[PDB]
């Protein structure tokens, strides 16, 4: 079924 | 202007060797080869598919100042100056990563490495450690990092339970995607000061909600 971790491409770190 | 900080490696060479040994032990357990870079293998995505301009809504660009820090950390890892991290087996989480020395807020931890493949090629994949690389308007162009055969410490870092009232409190680092020389890159950065012995946790569902976390500790 595929589990995928994801992270934003905008907004920086803090 | 929040600047990325280089990590401070453990001063004792024996502590660095021990740290590197726990990572090699975990890689061997998963029958994996160490890889500190994104790899482009046959029957998967070519390096040409990895272009940050394909990211729907664009991607933030890594500054020259932060690229320098990233290059410093990469060069440090090459000579044996790894970040102060320990891969530790936990009965409720499996392999986990803990700080084996202080890690200040805004400190670069690691790049998420492994084989880059098209999301279309991994719809049926059972790998528990897939990480989005590129989310394109055309889904057949979207890429995922697959650390099943090749990878580094990043694949062992735990996630928070996104369903509990207090689970967000465990987050002490963040995963971000930046454009570096026009390509997508995935990095882990500390979001607060982390003490020695403290387990690392970031939000696995930092953009999409494709990771089931209800049962997480
Ligand atoms: N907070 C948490 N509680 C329980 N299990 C967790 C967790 N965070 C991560 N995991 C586990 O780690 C997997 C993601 S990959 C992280 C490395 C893994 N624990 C390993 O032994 O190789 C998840 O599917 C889950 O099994």
């Amino acid at each position: 079924k595929a589990a995928r971790k994801s992270a934003p491409a905008t907004g920086g770190v803090k | 202007r929040r600047r990325l900080l280089p990590f401070v490696s453990s001063e004792d060479p024996a502590q660095r060797l021990k740290q590197m040994g726990t990572l090699a032990s975990a890689l061997t357990e998963l029958q994996m080869e160490f890889s500190d870079d994104l790899t482009y293998s046959s029957g998967m995505a070519p390096r040409s598919a990895n272009q940050a301009r394909f990211e729907e809504g664009g991607m933030q660009v890594l500054t020259k100042e932060d690229i320098e820090t990233l290059e410093q950390c990469r060069a440090m890892c090459k000579r044996g100056d790894c970040p102060p991290l320990l891969v530790v087996f936990d009965s409720r989480e499996g392999f986990t990563v803990e700080a084996d020395g202080q890690i200040k807020d805004m400190t670069f931890i690691a790049e998420y490495t492994g084989d880059v493949d098209y999301i279309r090629n991994r719809e049926h994949d059972d790998c528990d450690s897939m990480m989005t690389l590129l989310l394109a308007k055309d889904p057949s162009k979207s890429l995922v990092i697959c650390p099943d055969k090749r990878g580094n410490i990043a694949r062992f870092i735990s996630g928070i339970n996104n369903h509990t009232l207090d689970g967000k409190k465990k987050q002490n680092c963040k995963c971000v995607r930046y454009s570096v020389n026009g390509e997508c890159r995935v990095f882990l950065v500390a979001t607060r000061d982390i003490a020695k012995g403290e387990r690392l946790y970031y939000d696995y569902n930092g953009y999409e909600h494709e990771y089931p976390t209800q049962h997480f500790v």
